[PDB]
């Protein structure tokens, strides 16, 4: 029990490296604070809760009697539903050495690049794949749109085709028969571009996973890479 | 599905001048048919039978007027080209070709379903195709507000019509700020009426001197006094002339289209308001109402053709803590590089309800689990808004790591509560997520079926559960001294000032007391624990029977802290009665993005903002593009999709106005697109030379040519002056562009109407930051303190698409100092923006310039600084030859901006700008203009701290819109610094003096540099 000597108490650090401090935790993972004075931060319920101690009459408490007269023999009594506090968060844990982790941020720097540009080539086939996807049901819808006129033809041109023949004119149902044969024709040409396009389709989904793949295989190491470039306070301009 | 890109053809940006169309005849006859590109389909049509005469069985061809073409565009539907005047550049093809059919079915649905998708920009028929019942519930259900608001449209037959297109753009209270009262000659203002003579247009002149709150039909009166005082009449036959036609006359703002419809005093409406603190003369045109009735069409409002014993208990009984089973999921993208798990937790909105529990680890290459997951909570405390949040991750317990996230309404918007069997396919993490889970992320499955597909059980009970209603929860809830001093000190504390353990309890022991004190329920709701049905229960009573609040208390319980539904109901109850039209336009931004938290597509706000859409043209028009711009986005896609398709059934002819606006920016998006990409490495001659060749061919200035600004649609923008037309300098390859203004009297305001559209940066960012200069404005102006700012009209169309008003006879001060004023060539010094200033304003001219420029810059100053826009330079400032300064290009700065910096900030132009104020003055440091200039400041640095909740609550609001710079409220924290929140209110002006007076000394010694504004010192 001593003003300050760094077993679970930093300063009045903001509410950002808190609850960035208990975050995805049991139920405690707990430091000091101050207010607008004293504060103690606490974890039940799942949720993050903040207590105030008033200090006045040079004496503490939470509840409405005052039950205490110093600061580090006010967490003894509630330590062992005013549910208990559990592990401490330390101010001693990962010779004039801000040079090695030099290395860590260099390391950062080097898995968000390689990330960005994986980033990069994942949104841009995600963006093709979803273009490529529209484009063989618009291809769909042309087939089925160039049969609709097959139907026409050999509906329409029956009478007529019934008529030369009874008549003899040959090279003019030839002129039908060569302008159905170039809806025909057109129609495979649709259909072997739409086929062609499904082994684009697949074959860039495949390129995709592995793209996937490697990210959330990079990822891990990028966020542990986060702890490891902490910087030390009232040092002034560091590479 | 909506096509990517604005191009003519799928791949191909523009058609070749001359395109090969496979047309395909009515008698079953393929002929290929060399089109021109900006060919019309009616000329097409034409030369396409006469090509077919050549080919067999032309003998069974019709007319060509019982014939309509029909093609697949690039969002892979069906469209039938039923307008043929559009050309075929236009149409917006996959592949060229082209089907001629007969119409089969009816005419007027097929017409008016591709002009709302078309507004939209995805097909309706693809709403027809979800099966999801509640969207087609809310489809069939939403149209009672579209009813509600057509039949309040159609009360006052002729009337109210024209309010709904043209309403009186007044300010929200008539009182008079004491400074602009002064302006007026003693209690009147002179105010001009004109009138149109002949077809031939010209003009006669009615000056008038009318009390400023009078009501247009009195002006009118007056101007008709005028007129008739010429003329043989008695004193009756005066008075009935007036009497008698008073009410047969409009009034309108020369040079737009603003309208003084409704009888709100004249000094009320913002034309004159603004005509009177400028000292500028009003200048109104006399209309008949005969005139501006013939033009409103009396559009219909017709129902669209989707508009067509069980065993239940209740949750308040089933006695059981919260079981989910984790079945299976189909697969996960791994190297086998790295054993994967799934982590859950059972969330109210952001905040947990209760612990959050895990599944066993398996295999990476086997993803089954297959268990019963425990939660620590009691089924019957879940409230309303109770939800699942889970996803899949890996593990190297040695290093963590999320891959595939989903999150469920664990109840249906039937209010049933989930059972049994689901399966969920899973989003991807966003780049910037390191969390397990996603919890604050969309709600619901994902559209896209090729993802990790997530399968589970719910416990499934005897009957169908159901949330109570509101009388079962008023059973439930069923079951003093002078503590007043704290919870008035704490109900005026900023929402971001923390509230502990003390004072949550102390909240919920005395919060039927806080009634007494209505602003404190923001607060009062986060000191509840939302997982015990105890307290919600007692909640709830209390917030139907609430006193109302002020709107701007009301929509912080609106943002992403309350996602309960009563609460929420209470917020839009409360908006419903007392926020106005005027305050509603205003904060159009958040109230939209808002919209996002809402668990269900149906809810109170979306039939609240629809209605005033629909009741409103000016909130309908801004409520569009607002929703409109986001259907980039997945995420959002559908729920505004469906609200805009809501809107576009029942906005009535306005739809057309709107598919012209579309058209217009289809346009230029595809024309950037060119000089973004393919006309990449190209001069500017070039680039240039094909602008001016691209814009002068006929289905460019068609398209660009007569419609309403997307800034403004009170502005019409008439003819190009491609003469001034030009590609910006900037690599992002922005287009200015000149527009005539096509009123009848243009001349007395907008002669130029110029926009600069910018395909490439988010202008999301400058929206929010004009909006909010724009409200500093007002609070100053309210509070007897003239600082003119400059919020400048900006408006995003899309992702990373916009527009930008152009602030006319504006330079930045870079271009102040090129011109030199015959001083060598490009020489300059401090000195010669003040002499700039002088040369541009002689006389006594000059005196009001410079007092406009401070004006004007201590409002900036101060604003900047309060939201840490303040380390501009030469090319971000800039000055009208009037004398206004106004920041610009607010976004730029904050792409260019990890915390242990900033405690210096040099300002290199504070020297430029003190010559301004005070002139020459070898010491100016110290002056009488000066210490004016200060103490303006101080009002105003004050006054913007007095109202600081609001912006708070302003960008809270915001974090639903995903800004790279408002994520977590760890940014907005930020101007709580600046405007000291926590120190004491005179403390907090001494602060103030201090951080100017550092930015003053600090920039005297840097030494700036003029290019790169890198600061040598
Ligand atoms: C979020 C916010 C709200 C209010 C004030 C500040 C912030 C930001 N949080 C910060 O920590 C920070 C720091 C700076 N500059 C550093 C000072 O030394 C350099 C500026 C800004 N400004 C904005 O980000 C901002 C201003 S209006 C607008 C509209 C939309 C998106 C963001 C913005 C903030
Ligand atoms: C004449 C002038 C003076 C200042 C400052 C340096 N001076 C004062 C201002 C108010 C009251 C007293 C003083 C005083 O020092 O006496 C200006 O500051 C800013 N910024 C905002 C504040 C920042 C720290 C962010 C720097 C950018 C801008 C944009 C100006 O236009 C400006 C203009
Ligand atoms: C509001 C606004 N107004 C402008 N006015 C002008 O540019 N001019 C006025 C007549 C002479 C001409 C000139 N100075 O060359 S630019 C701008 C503005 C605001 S954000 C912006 C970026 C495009 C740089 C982002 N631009």
């Amino acid at each position: 029990m001593s003003l300050q000597d760094a077993e679970w108490y930093w300063g009045d650090i903001s509410r950002e490296e808190v609850n960035e401090k208990l975050r995805d935790t049991a139920d405690g993972t707990f430091l000091v604070r101050d207010a607008s004075d004293y504060t103690l931060t606490l974890r039940k319920g799942g949720n993050n809760k903040l207590i105030k101690i008033f200090h006045r009459d040079g004496k503490y408490g939470f509840s409405d009697p005052l039950t205490f007269s110093s600061v580090v023999e006010l967490i003894n009594h509630y330590r062992n539903l005013d549910v208990k506090l559990l592990y401490p968060v330390s101010k001693y844990q990962q010779e004039a050495v801000g040079k090695k982790l030099h290395e860590y941020n260099t390391q950062f720097q080097e898995k968000s690049r390689e990330y960005d540009r994986l980033y990069e080539e994942y949104t841009r086939t995600s963006q093709e794949i979803q273009m490529k996807r529209t484009a063989i049901e618009a291809f769909n819808e042309t087939i089925k749109i160039f049969e609709e006129q097959c139907q026409t033809q050999e509906r329409y041109s029956k009478e007529y085709i019934e008529k030369f023949k009874r008549e003899g004119n040959e090279k003019e149902i030839q002129r039908i028969m060569h302008n159905y044969d170039k809806l025909k024709s057109r129609i495979s040409e649709i259909i072997d571009s739409r086929r062609r396009l499904e082994e684009d389709l697949k074959k860039q989904a495949a390129e995709y996973r592995e793209i996937d793949k490697r990210m959330n295989s990079i990822k891990p190491d990028l966020i542990q890479l986060r702890k490891t470039r902490d910087q030390y306070l009232m040092w002034l301009t560091q590479k | 599905p909506p096509r990517p890109s604005s191009g003519e053809l799928w791949g191909i940006h523009l058609m070749p001048p001359r395109i090969l169309v496979e047309c395909l005849l009515p008698n079953g006859m393929i002929v290929t048919l060399e089109c021109l590109r900006e060919a019309t389909l009616i000329t097409i049509k034409h030369e396409l039978f006469k090509e077919a005469r050549k080919y067999p069985l032309h003998q069974l061809l019709q007319d060509e007027s019982s014939y309509i073409f029909v093609s697949v565009t690039q969002e892979a539907e069906r469209e039938e080209f039923f307008d043929e005047t559009r050309r075929l550049c236009d149409l917006r093809l996959f592949q060229p070709f082209l089907k001629v059919i007969e119409p089969v079915g009816n005419r007027e649905e097929k017409i008016l379903n591709r002009e709302i998708g078309f507004a939209i920009g995805m097909p309706v028929c693809e709403f027809d195709m979800v099966k999801d019942p509640e969207v087609q519930d809310f489809r069939r259900n939403i149209l009672n507000v579209c009813k509600e608001a057509v039949d309040l449209r159609d009360l006052n037959s002729p009337h109210s019509r024209a309010m709904y297109v043209y309403p009186p753009n007044v300010e929200s209270s008539p009182e008079l700020p004491k400074h602009i009262y002064n302006k007026l000659d003693k209690g009147q203002i002179i105010v001009v009426i004109w009138v149109i003579v002949s077809p031939n247009n010209d003009k006669q002149k009615y000056t008038l001197k009318i009390n400023h709150d009078c009501v247009p039909e009195q002006v009118i009166a007056e101007a008709i006094r005028k007129k008739t005082r010429s003329m043989l009449l008695s004193s009756e036959q005066l008075k009935l002339c007036v009497l008698e036609y008073q009410g047969k006359y409009i009034l309108k703002v020369c040079g737009c289209d603003e309208y003084f419809l409704e009888k709100y005093p004249l000094s009320q409406y913002k034309y004159i308001r603004s005509c009177i603190m400028l000292g500028r003369m009003p200048n109104l045109m006399l209309m008949a109402k005969e005139s501006l009735y013939s033009q409103l069409p009396m559009d219909c409002f017709t129902m669209p053709s989707y508009s067509r014993e069980t065993s239940t208990k209740s949750l308040w009984v089933i006695n059981s803590a919260l079981r989910i089973k984790i079945l299976c999921a189909t697969y996960v993208n791994v190297n086998i590089r790295d054993k994967i798990y799934v982590r859950t937790g059972i969330y109210h909105g952001g905040e947990p309800l209760c612990d959050n529990v895990n599944t066993q680890r398996v295999p990476c290459s086997n993803p089954r689990w297959n268990e019963w997951l425990n939660y620590d909570i009691y089924i019957p405390d879940l409230p309303r808004a109770a939800r699942l949040c889970l996803s899949i991750c890996s593990v190297k317990k040695e290093e963590h790591c999320p891959l595939a996230w989903g999150n469920i309404n664990l109840f249906d918007y039937t209010d049933t509560l989930v059972s049994g069997k689901m399966a969920l396919n899973l989003w991807p993490v966003p780049h910037g997520l390191e969390d397990l889970l996603n919890p604050i992320g969309v709600t619901g499955s994902n559209p896209n079926k090729e993802t990790p597909c997530l399968e589970l059980e719910f416990d499934w009970f005897s009957s169908v559960v159901k949330f109570p209603d509101m009388s079962v929860i008023e059973e439930h809830a069923n079951w003093r001294e002078n503590d007043k001093e704290q919870l008035k000190a704490i109900s005026t504390r900023d929402p971001l000032s923390e509230i502990t353990e003390q004072e949550k309890d102390f909240l919920w022991s005395h919060r039927h007391y806080c009634v007494t004190i209505p602003e404190i329920l923001p607060k009062l709701l986060l000191s509840v624990k939302w997982n015990s049905r105890d307290e919600v229960a007692q909640m709830y009573c209390l917030v139907k029977d609430w006193p109302p609040i002020k709107p701007e208390q009301a929509m912080e319980l609106l943002d992403c802290n309350y996602p309960d539904p009563m609460v929420r109901g209470f917020a839009v109850r409360c908006l419903e009665k007392y926020l106005t039209d005027d305050k509603l336009s205003q904060y159009l931004i958040q109230l939209v993005q808002v919209l996002k938290y809402e668990q269900y597509l149906d809810n109170l706000l979306v039939r609240f903002l629809l209605k005033k859409a629909l009741t409103n043209q000016r909130i309908g028009h801004f409520f569009f593009w607002h929703l409109k711009s986001e259907m980039h986005n997945k995420t959002v896609s559908q729920r505004f999709g469906l609200l805009l398709e809501s809107y576009c059934r029942a906005c009535g002819m306005y739809l057309k106005h709107l598919n012209r606006q579309v058209e217009a920016m289809e346009k230029l998006i595809n024309l950037t697109d060119i000089l973004k990409q393919e006309k990449k490495d190209e001069t500017q001659k070039v680039q240039m030379k094909f602008l001016v060749e691209q814009m002068r061919r006929p289905d460019f200035m068609d398209a660009l040519q007569g419609f309403l600004s997307p800034l403004n649609p009170a502005h019409q923008l008439g003819n190009l002056r491609l003469e001034e037309c030009r590609i910006m300098s900037s690599a992002k390859r922005p287009l200015w562009l000149n527009w005539e203004n096509p009123d009848i009297m243009s001349e007395l305001l907008f002669q130029n109407n110029e926009i600069i559209f910018k395909n490439g940066d988010d202008l999301r960012q400058d929206m929010l930051t004009l909006q909010i200069i724009r409200i500093m404005e007002n609070i100053w102006q309210n509070q007897g303190l003239d600082l003119r700012m400059l919020p400048y009209g900006c408006l995003s169309i899309g992702d990373c698409v916009g527009l930008i008003e152009v602030v006319r006879n504006s330079h930045t001060i870079m271009q102040i100092q090129c011109k030199g004023g015959l001083k060598g060539a490009l020489q300059f010094n401090s000195h010669t923006l003040h002499q700039w200033l002088k040369d541009k304003n002689k006389g006594e001219i000059y005196d009001a310039a410079i007092d406009l420029f401070t004006r004007s810059c201590a409002g900036y100053c101060v604003a900047t600084f309060i939201l840490g826009i303040g380390d501009r330079h030469n090319s971000n400032i800039m000055v009208k030859d009037d004398g206004q300064l106004f920041h610009i290009d607010f976004g730029h700065f904050l792409d260019h901006k990890f915390g242990y910096k900033r405690e210096r900030v040099p300002f290199v132009l504070t020297q430029d700008f003190l010559i301004v104020i005070s002139k020459g003055a070898q010491e100016c440091t110290k002056t009488r203009e000066f210490e004016r200039f200060q103490e303006m400041c101080y009002k105003a640095y004050l006054a913007i701290r007095q109202h600081a909740n609001l912006f708070i609550n302003l960008f809270s609001m915001m974090l639903g819109s995903g800004m790279p710079e408002l994520q977590s409220f760890d940014d907005i924290a930020y101007i709580r610094k600046t405007l000291a929140l926590d120190k004491t209110e005179q403390e907090a002006l001494e602060y103030f003096m201090k951080q100017m007076n550092d930015a003053r000394h600090g920039g005297w010694t840097t030494k700036m540099d003029w290019i790169f504004h890198t600061i040598k010192q």
